[PDB]
């Protein structure tokens, strides 16, 4: 087959669809609640951003 | 330091080898859409998509392949110059010179000098072009007999087409416009319309040389002795066919004095075509409002947009000339035509004469759904009006469908019998690639190749040269009752230049390139 | 300067290297002799395909870069006016030659010792060849055996199914602008020329010169009768410049101005042919429209559109001169014809002018006609074949039997006299004995026989059956002999068949040594 | 045996390349089917189901897996639907000719065999089906909604449907003609609104303005199309406008003043009052000076139409395009009775044209709605709406869904390949287990077994009719005429037709070769 | 094995047992005149075939219920 | 009939190479000697052979050259039935 | 050959079963046609008798016995022709002897 990029079906596309949406589950595990952890948001520039709420984290 | 750079030699093996493999891949590229049930072939070209085009005709795909191979290229122009003035027998004239190779190579390979070959093979074609002279019948008289026997070929010329599903409707069209001529064989007097909308079975005919182009703009329908005169005068503005002249234009004044120049010199034109004492007026390139005008006031048809088979038609079927220029009048002969009526076929404007001299022409008017159906159908009629004029100059036919080839293979090794050895195993060549005709014919269609072609060796040895290969039921049946013939021209022409090739092949044992620049 | 990337080739190997370099040219045309002979397929450098077996298109188009192979090219230079048959037999001979002499020098010998006893035994097979030839026209010139020695070189090729008509033009072409009895046959007075359509029987022999153009107008008469015809470079009519005219026209008197200032140079230059007496006016250019007119008028005919050279080759058969203008207008530069017709072909529209004498002139042209191109360069190089025959009977009428019946008389003479040779060219002798079996041997190759066979056979046949030498059977006839066959080659083709291929072995082995420089 | 030449292995690389565009495809059948995700080169990420979206989007290079992209769009012109559901058939049509090219069958028979069990499949699916009636107005409401209730707008589907049948009842006389052309019915959507407010004219809708000519209201409106910009002179070859004085300033405007009045009091001889000027972009098609002049002759400005919009208006008020000026007669003239501009709050500045008396029947839906996502399903649900139609003119009779033909005609061909003689017998035994794929993916996608539901519904159909089969809906095998879900003949007898002539030219092919 | 089509040999006995004649009709492997190898007295008994679709069906059985060897 | 036309020309091949490998190993032309054999014995004619002495076709009835019968009746059949075994072979269990 | 013909056959799709069938019945034709061409001597035993010395050299080519196989073709009819018997080889005796070359065997 002679097509313009690369194909793939089947159950293998389910489960690297679940581990790419799960491994953002653990950006925001351990800033939920009022006792949530800070995590360093690094930007392109070389400055960091010290945020804990989660609204601006992800 | 003997052939570099670019110059490449074949040697004495190298160019036998080349010679039979490259003629034989050429051979095996359109043997499969041999017979009536071929199969199709896809034709793309390199870097584009837009050129994706199936058709399993053999010389569609032969002109449209680049040859890198000298000595298949010798091979792929033999099947044009068989399409041009015949039109029939294009897969065969390949395959048959293929399968004469595809033979030799075994010749060669048994210690046999390929000069040798050529002797035999020239004994071995004139007794096959003796075959064909027995088995040819002609008709004189009984031509409701004749009538079936044109309708034979135009089917078997319509198949392995697009045509082929609605061929009982096409084969009653092309036998009528032949029977209608009777007279030479010039396809000038027959025109093909293209028009859209309808289907294949929708096609009609016209008997008074039905024209596909309108005229004017308010025409007169009806015109009592009619009097053909045709040009080629460019008559709707200025600047003929010239590029680069300009006109300066320096107010609304100035693009006037262009029309009023435009008005005095097309009244020149017009008096110098109303002195020849004329009724109708035909001219290749358009013809103005104000001409019109002064052509319907005087009582001349003004026919407009007439392209080179409107002019090289027309000076026949109406008795007229060319007639370029018309600076002088009384030097040209005048056409002859009683009565000009308007038809509207397919929502057009056509024009439709009747009471011509020489009034033998005719006009398949093909219908179709759009252009690529009737370019296809123009040339499904243009092949077949080809064979079918050819039959008209002489009326021997033989039975086709295996009953020619088997007939001629037998013929062959009848001489076999009477012949020196050394010519007598390249006349058995001969004799093998005539069997293979119907092979690949059978084998195209799925049935059994060895039980229906190898039957016909025991069939056609004692008497029974009628029997051949029925494609429908897939059983020998005679060819004479169902009614499967061919013309005899034809299949002398297939069985001359596939042999005449075919000894330019064996004759080369050296290929020279040169250096390319 | 240039002295890194070099080739070089010296010692012993650089001696059978220059074999090597011919050997190759032999073995690719021993399979093209003789009518049997082997077709080749060449490429053109653009994409033409054009098949012949003819030798002296093979040596042209072989762009070789040997300098040894290219050698070989050079022969071809001055054999196609001598022998005109043999192209490929001389290849053949220089080559196995060499096969030979590929031989002796494993033994050690000095090529100047091949070189001279090839040299030595050339002279004993050309004294031999003059012992057993026989005339033709001694004492008298007759044109009936011409014809059938003529239609035997001429039906060589695929323009045998036509060549009883064909040998009779060339002979009469060569009596016309030659005569016999001073033996000057002159190549350039007999032209040939063809065109497309027609079969190989409408060939007509045209006594004078023809060029590929048409009348001024077609209300022209076709036949000239008289003997006066002007050969100008520019038309009578106003006179234009070569390229473009150009006329600047500003209004209605500047119009009808030029129109009274042409119309007089109208009627001087159209009534100037008759001051001086001519009838036909050849000019380089072609004629208006009001020109045209007045020649149908005065009984004056034209012709239009003259190329370069189609000019000056009328004025040397009709006898005429290059007239600048019309005030160089003289009786003396008039050309002088016969009869000046046009002759069309069917509906084809190329309408040539043909000039005839009706006399003996001295040039003589030929018109060739066929169903397809390739066949009328093919009929016009076999014509050419066959005017070289003709040209070498006028100088010697002794003829020797060809088709290897003089080839191995040739080798028993020579291997008779080897013995007579005491030194060290007697090898060299016996070497020119087995290289000259190997045409008659390569004829048989060709035929389909056995070549060794058929050779022997002829061995015991020109010994013990008779003196007289006999033929090898090459187009499958009956028996040998082909003096009943009537295959005959001349003598002064088959002498320098034998000298130039001696020629070119001696060259090609005193060469010891190559230097080629590359690219730096 | 030998076999030394392969011309076969061309016809398995075409069947594998093709095979390879069906099963890609398969899981998008069905409303409960999964989605399809894809990623353009620049990144983008769009998330849609439709199957005329996807092959539009996969960009094949194969020349026989390309056969699959014009049969769906083949599929959209001729039937407007059922277009993913023609490529598993001829997905699982060349599946079962690899078991029957395996075994030295050659591909020129089973295209012959394929045609006999063409010519014996529409028999099946034309008895079986249900004969409804056109005049009947509420068979055509009924059985709209009901195929509009599986799509995406379903809350809309009481409004869209009557809307289509009331269109297509002033084009096509009902139960006497035959032929329907959907370019006829233009569909105009504007922001603003919602689709409620809809209106349905029996003129033609423009969506463009009548500026700057300050006419907007003209009676007894002769049409009149021109493709000729009408502009200043100008000249694509080389020129100059020589200069003066100040005064020659002015009289080069006066010279593009009278050539464009020249040009407009032609016009004004022929009766004509309303102009129609193309969309062009490489030069101006009106300048600023022809918008004042035919203000003063109060024939109206119209400009920027689409090549798609003259089909829409010749067979509406009969005007024919002219290419010049000097051929612009009285006979390309069109009618109408009134042009004005109607702006409102929700429909926008269009042109409403009322008044057609021509020899022509076209209509025009305007819809209307606040958002740019709500028209453009409005317009799917409508071009949805309007196929179910034109599917029923041409084949009046009905059939149950949820590919319930489909196991019918898995059946009754295999009780027709005990009655067949020589190798037609087996062709039609493939012809018969590859209509089976369609069930087995309805029943894969809707969450069942995908071996246990087609096997249940063959005895079901053995014993009663072709009301059994699959419901999406509640989940499980039941009436599907009790379910009211029905389709119409032609998207079903038509994706036989087209599914056989693409397996027969596949078949067909034998070698690929490449030219220059 | 008799040097004949496999399967239109075999698509012809099985039209043949159904539409113009009810019993049923042989295979002249042995390039006889024609069918219905009654009339040329190829005659197998009913134990024997009985057995013969039987012993075949029970080791497929066998073969189908073992998923696993382990050496 | 057809399948069995073809089978019967090779063995009419098989046949003919019997005078041609003699023909070849006595060094004469073999595609000229057997070749001309067929053309002698297809319309009558059928005397002559093949004489390896003098190198050409003669008549065996003068040149006094004979076989017995009985020989070649066991030769004729024994290589059709050693070529009647092998053709019959497909698989090879060692 | 007749396998090595036969080994295309198979390359041309033909079963080996029916290249038998062909082969069956070409061997009852190739027995027809030598029985037409058999030569039988009911009398005329001085003519017989020189058949069989062709036997004999027909037998003794391509042997050693080639520098004197004109001597060896009448000790080999003698042997037989006095026998009058079966064809069991017993009752003739080959003595093997040095010395003497072929020519002077005697029986
Ligand atoms: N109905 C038929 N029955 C038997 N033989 C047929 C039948 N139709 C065609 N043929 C055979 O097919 C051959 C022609 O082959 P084919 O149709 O592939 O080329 P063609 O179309 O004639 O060539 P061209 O395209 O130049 O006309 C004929 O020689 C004829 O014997
Ligand atoms: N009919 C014939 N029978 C036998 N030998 C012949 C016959 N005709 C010509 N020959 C021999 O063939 C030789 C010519 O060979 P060939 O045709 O290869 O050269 P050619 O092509 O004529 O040369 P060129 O290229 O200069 O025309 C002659 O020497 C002659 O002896
Ligand atoms: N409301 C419904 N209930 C049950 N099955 C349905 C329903 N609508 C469609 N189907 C089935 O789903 C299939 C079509 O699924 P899908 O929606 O993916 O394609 P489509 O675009 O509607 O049609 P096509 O694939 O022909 O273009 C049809 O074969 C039909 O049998």
């Amino acid at each position: 087959l002679s097509v313009f990029g690369d194909r793939s079906t089947g159950e293998t596309i389910r489960s690297q669809n679940v581990m790419a949406a799960a491994s953002i589950a653990n950006i925001v595990k351990s800033s939920l609640g009022p006792v949530g952890l800070d995590k360093m948001l690094v930007d392109d520039i070389g400055d960091v951003t010290i945020t804990n709420d989660g609204a601006t984290i992800l | 330091n003997i052939f570099k750079a670019g110059a490449d030699e074949e040697r004495a093996e190298t160019a036998r080898l080349t010679s039979f493999i490259g003629a034989i891949a050429i051979g095996d590229l359109v043997k499969s859409t041999l017979g009536p049930k071929g199969m199709d072939k896809i034709l793309l070209s390199s870097g584009r998509d837009a050129s994706l085009m199936v058709t399993n005709d053999g010389a569609t795909i032969l002109k449209n392949i680049g040859v890198d191979n000298p000595a298949a290229k010798v091979l792929v122009d033999m099947s044009r110059v068989q399409d041009d003035e015949v039109g029939d027998g294009t897969t065969s004239v390949t395959v048959l010179a293929a399968e004469l190779l595809r033979e030799a190579e075994s010749l060669i390979a048994k210690k046999i000098h390929p000069q040798t070959i050529i002797a035999g093979w020239r004994e071995a074609t004139k007794a096959a072009r003796e075959a064909l002279l027995s088995s040819a019948v002609d008709h004189g008289s009984d031509e409701v007999k004749f009538r079936q026997d044109l309708m034979n070929i135009a089917g078997t010329t319509l198949s392995s087409k697009l045509l082929t599903h609605h061929k009982d409707h096409f084969t009653k069209l092309a036998v009528e416009a032949v029977l209608r001529l009777k007279g030479s064989g010039n396809l000038e007097a027959i025109h093909i319309i293209k028009k859209l909308g309808g289907s294949l079975a929708d096609s009609y005919l016209d008997e008074g040389f039905l024209l596909d182009k309108k005229i004017g703009v308010n025409q007169p329908k009806r015109i009592e002795n009619a009097k053909i005169l045709i040009a080629n005068t460019g008559m709707d503005t200025d600047k003929i066919k010239i590029f680069g002249s300009r006109v300066r234009v320096d107010s609304t004044a100035k693009v006037a004095e262009i029309e009023h120049a435009e008005k005095e010199k097309m009244k020149e034109k017009v008096e110098r075509i109303l002195k020849h004492g004329i009724n109708c007026f035909i001219n290749r390139q358009l013809i103005y409002n104000y001409p019109e005008q002064l052509f319907g006031a005087a009582g001349v048809m003004a026919i407009e947009h007439a392209d080179f088979a409107g002019v090289e038609r027309l000076a026949l079927v109406t008795g007229g000339e060319i007639a370029s220029t018309f600076d002088h009048p009384e030097l040209v002969k005048l056409g002859s035509c009683k009565l000009i009526e308007e038809v509207m076929i397919g929502e057009d404007k056509l024009i439709h004469f009747s009471g011509v001299a020489l009034g033998e022409a005719c006009t398949i008017v093909l219908r179709g759904a759009t252009q690529q159906i009737l370019d296809e159908a123009e040339r499904s009629l243009h092949d077949a009006l080809c064979v079918l004029a050819q039959t008209v100059k002489d009326s021997r036919t033989v039975y086709g469908g295996g009953c020619s080839e088997m007939l001629m293979a037998h013929a062959v090794t009848q001489l076999a019998n009477r012949t020196p050895g050394k010519e007598a195993v390249a006349m058995e060549s001969y004799a093998k690639a005539l069997r293979m005709l119907p092979t690949i014919i059978a084998d195209n269609a799925g049935y059994d190749s060895a039980d229906l072609v190898a039957q016909l060796r025991a069939a056609h040895s004692e008497g029974n040269t009628t029997a051949g290969l029925d494609m429908r039921e897939g059983t020998i049946g005679d060819m004479a009752i169902l009614g499967i013939t061919e013309s005899f021209q034809v299949k002398r022409q297939v069985l001359l230049s596939a042999a005449e090739a075919a000894e330019v092949i064996l004759r080369v044992d050296n290929i020279i390139k040169a250096a390319p620049r | 300067k240039d002295q890194d990337r070099k080739s070089r080739l010296m010692g012993l190997e650089a001696l059978k290297s220059h074999i090597m370099a011919a050997k190759a040219v032999a073995n690719t045309m021993r399979t093209s002799l003789g009518p049997n002979g082997l077709d080749k397929m060449m490429v053109d450098k653009d994409g033409d395909v054009t098949v012949t077996n003819d030798g002296a298109t093979i040596l042209s188009m072989m762009d070789v870069d040997h300098q040894i192979a290219k050698l070989m090219v050079e022969l071809s230079k001055s054999q196609d006016d001598e022998i005109g048959d043999g192209t490929t037999g001389v290849v053949v001979l220089a080559g196995a030659l060499l096969e030979e002499a590929e031989q002796l020098l494993d033994r050690g010998i000095h090529p100047i010792r091949i070189a001279d006893g090839y040299e030595q035994a050339a002279r004993v097979a050309i004294e031999h060849l003059d012992k057993i030839s026989d005339s033709v026209l001694v004492d008298i010139k007759d044109t009936e055996p011409l014809i059938q020695t003529a239609k035997t070189t001429l039906g060589s090729k695929v323009v045998n199914s036509c060549h009883r008509q064909m040998a009779e033009i060339a002979v009469n072409a060569v009596l016309t602008v030659a005569d016999m009895e001073r033996r000057d046959v002159d190549f350039e007075l007999i032209k040939v020329e063809g065109k497309v359509g027609g079969r190989l029987e409408d060939t007509k022999l045209i006594k004078g010169v023809i060029v590929d153009k048409d009348f001024s107008h077609p209300q022209m008469p076709k036949k000239v009768e008289d003997a006066k015809i002007a050969i100008l470079t520019c038309p009578f009519e106003p006179p234009k410049p070569k390229t473009k005219h150009k006329l600047d026209v500003t209004s209605v008197e500047d119009y009808k101005a030029l129109q009274k200032y042409e119309k007089e140079k109208f009627e001087e230059m159209i009534q100037q042919i008759k001051e001086t007496g001519a009838n036909l006016a050849i000019c380089q250019w072609g004629f208006d429209d009001e020109a045209n007119h007045l020649l149908l008028q005065n009984n004056l005919p034209a012709v239009r559109w003259v190329g370069g050279p189609e000019i000056e080759l009328i004025a040397i058969a009709t006898g005429g001169r290059i007239v600048p203008r019309f005030s160089e207008l003289t009786a003396e530069k008039l050309g002088f014809a016969g009869l000046v017709q046009e002759i069309s072909f069917g509906t084809t529209k190329d309408k040539m002018l043909v000039i005839e004498q009706c006399k003996n002139s001295r040039a003589v042209t030929i018109f060739i006609r066929g169903g397809n191109k390739m066949i009328i360069e093919e009929a016009k190089r076999s014509l050419h074949d066959a005017l070289c025959v003709i040209r070498n009977l006028i100088r010697d009428n002794r003829v020797v039997y060809g088709g290897g019946a003089a080839e191995i008389s040739c080798a028993l003479a020579v291997s008779q006299e080897a013995d007579k040779c005491p030194t060290l060219e007697q090898y060299a002798m016996r070497a020119f004995a087995d290289a000259l079996e190997v045409i008659p041997m390569a004829l048989s190759e060709n035929s389909g026989m056995n070549p060794i066979q058929t050779m022997t056979e002829v061995r015991a046949r020109q010994v013990k059956e008779m003196n007289p030498a006999l033929g090898i059977d090459c187009l499958h006839k009956g028996t040998n002999d082909m003096k009943q066959q009537h295959v005959i080659e001349t003598l002064i083709g088959k002498k320098q068949q034998i000298s130039l291929a001696t020629q070119m072995v001696r060259m090609i082995l005193k060469i010891d040594d190559i230097r080629k420089p590359g690219e730096s | 045996y030998q076999d030394r030449d392969k011309p076969a292995q061309i016809r398995f690389s075409n069947i594998s390349a093709a095979k390879a565009v069906a099963d890609a495809i398969r899981t998008s059948l069905g409303p409960k089917g999964m989605d399809k995700m894809i990623q353009d080169g620049k990144g983008d990420v769009t998330i849609t189901n439709d199957g005329a979206t996807i092959l539009k989007q996969m960009q094949v290079l194969h020349p026989a897996a390309r056969m699959l992209v014009e049969l769906s769009k083949a599929q959209d012109i001729e039937a407007g639907d059922g277009t993913t559901s023609v490529v598993i058939i001829a997905g699982s049509l060349l599946d079962s000719c690899t078991k029957l090219l395996q075994k030295g069958i050659h591909p020129t028979i089973i295209s012959e065999s394929f045609q006999k069990a063409l010519e014996k499949g529409i028999e099946i699916l034309t008895d079986m089906s249900r004969p409804v009636e056109l005049s009947d107005r509420e068979t055509l409401l009924n059985s709209a909604t009901t195929s509009l209730n599986s799509k995406v707008v379903s809350q809309y589907s009481s409004l869209l449907s009557p809307m289509s049948v009331n269109a297509v009842m002033k084009v096509i006389d009902p139960a006497t003609a035959t032929s329907v052309d959907l370019r006829d019915i233009k569909i105009v959507k504007k922001l603003g609104g919602t689709i409620d407010d809809c209106e349905l004219v029996e003129g033609l809708v423009l969506t463009q303005k009548v500026s700057n000519s300050g006419i907007t209201r003209v009676e007894k409106a002769k049409i009149g199309l021109i493709q000729f910009c009408l502009s200043a002179p100008k000249t694509d070859m080389d020129n100059q406008i020589v200069v003066s004085d100040y005064a020659q300033m002015d009289r080069v405007l006066r010279e593009e003043r009278a050539y464009i009045l020249n040009l407009v009091k032609q016009i004004k001889k022929t009766g004509c009052n309303v102009l129609l000027i193309q969309k062009s972009i490489l030069r101006d098609a009106l300048s600023d000076l022809a918008l004042h002049f035919l203000n003063k002759m109060k024939i109206m400005v119209i400009k920027d139409i689409e090549r798609e919009d003259i089909e829409f208006i010749c067979k509406t008020i009969g005007t024919k395009p002219v290419a010049h000026i000097d051929q612009f007669t009285a006979d390309m003239l069109g009618s109408a009775e009134l042009a004005e501009e109607v702006n409102l709050n929700g429909s926008g500045k269009l042109l409403k044209i009322t008044g057609c008396a021509s020899p022509g029947k076209t209509v025009t839906i305007v819809v209307r709605g606040s958002n740019k996502l709500v028209i453009e399903e409005a317009e799917r649900s409508i071009h949805d709406a309007l196929c179910v139609i034109r599917c029923l003119v041409k084949k009046r009779a009905l059939i149950a869904g949820g590919g319930a033909p489909e196991i019918e005609l898995a059946l009754r061909l295999t009780e027709y390949s005990r009655t067949l003689s020589g190798m037609e017998s087996y062709c039609v035994r493939a012809f018969a287990d590859a209509m089976e794929v369609i069930p087995s993916t309805l029943a894969e996608n809707a969450g069942l077994n995908p071996i246990s539901t087609v096997t249940e519904l063959r005895n079901r159909h053995a014993q009663g009719e072709k009301t059994a089969g699959i419901n999406v809906r509640k989940g499980g095998i039941s009436n599907i005429l009790e379910e009211l879900v029905v389709q119409p003949l032609l998207v079903s007898v038509s994706a036989l037709t087209l599914a056989t002539e693409t397996v027969r030219s596949i078949l067909k092919i034998d070698d690929v070769v490449n030219t220059r």
